[PDB]
């Protein structure tokens, strides 16, 4: 069921009477980016790998040395 | 007050027939059988989805 594109996932489910085939142009979302449909990739190498979008809060000192002149 | 076996508007043989022939039990059997000839409610899920609303979370 993850292979069912959104819009149809709602039409299939009795949410909207009109399919995204027959929807008006104005009800469609405006996208400035290319649409990429990707189903669920669990159990595969394409499973989502979570991570921290941040870096460590405390930055350490990069040691640099000085001579006793 | 409770009703005794006297003060009964039902003869002994009639209620004994209902006792030995299992009247209500055959009636329940028939009410179950009537459902055998009615439309099953089952939706085939991966191919037909259930009802979803705009409010769904
Ligand atoms: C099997 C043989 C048949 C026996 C018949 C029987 O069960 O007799 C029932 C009878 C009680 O019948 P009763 O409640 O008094 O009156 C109902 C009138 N519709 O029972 C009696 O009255 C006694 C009869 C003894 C014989
Ligand atoms: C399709 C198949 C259809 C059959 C499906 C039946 C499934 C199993 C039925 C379960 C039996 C029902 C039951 O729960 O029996 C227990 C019940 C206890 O009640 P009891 O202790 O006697 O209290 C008396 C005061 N009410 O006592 C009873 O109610 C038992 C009733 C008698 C059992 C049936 C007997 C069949 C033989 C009929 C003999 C007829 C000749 C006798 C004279 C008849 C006179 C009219």
């Amino acid at each position: 069921m993850s292979q069912v594109e959104p819009g149809w996932h709602f039409w299939l489910g009795y949410g909207v009477d009109t399919a995204p085939c027959n929807t008006p142009k104005e009800k469609l979302p405006i996208r400035a980016y290319p649409y990429k449909f990707q189903p669920n990739y669990t159990g595969t190498p394409g499973a989502f790998v979570t991570y921290n979008t941040l870096k460590p809060k405390i930055s350490a000192w990069e040691p640099v040395t000085k001579q006793r002149s | 007050r409770p009703a005794t076996w006297e003060e009964s508007e039902e003869g002994a043989l009639s209620k004994a027939t209902k006792y030995f022939l299992l009247a209500e039990m055959f009636r329940g059997l028939y009410v179950v059988l009537e459902q055998f000839f009615r439309a099953p409610y089952t939706i085939y899920y991966p191919f037909e989805k259930g009802p979803v609303s705009p409010r769904f979370r």
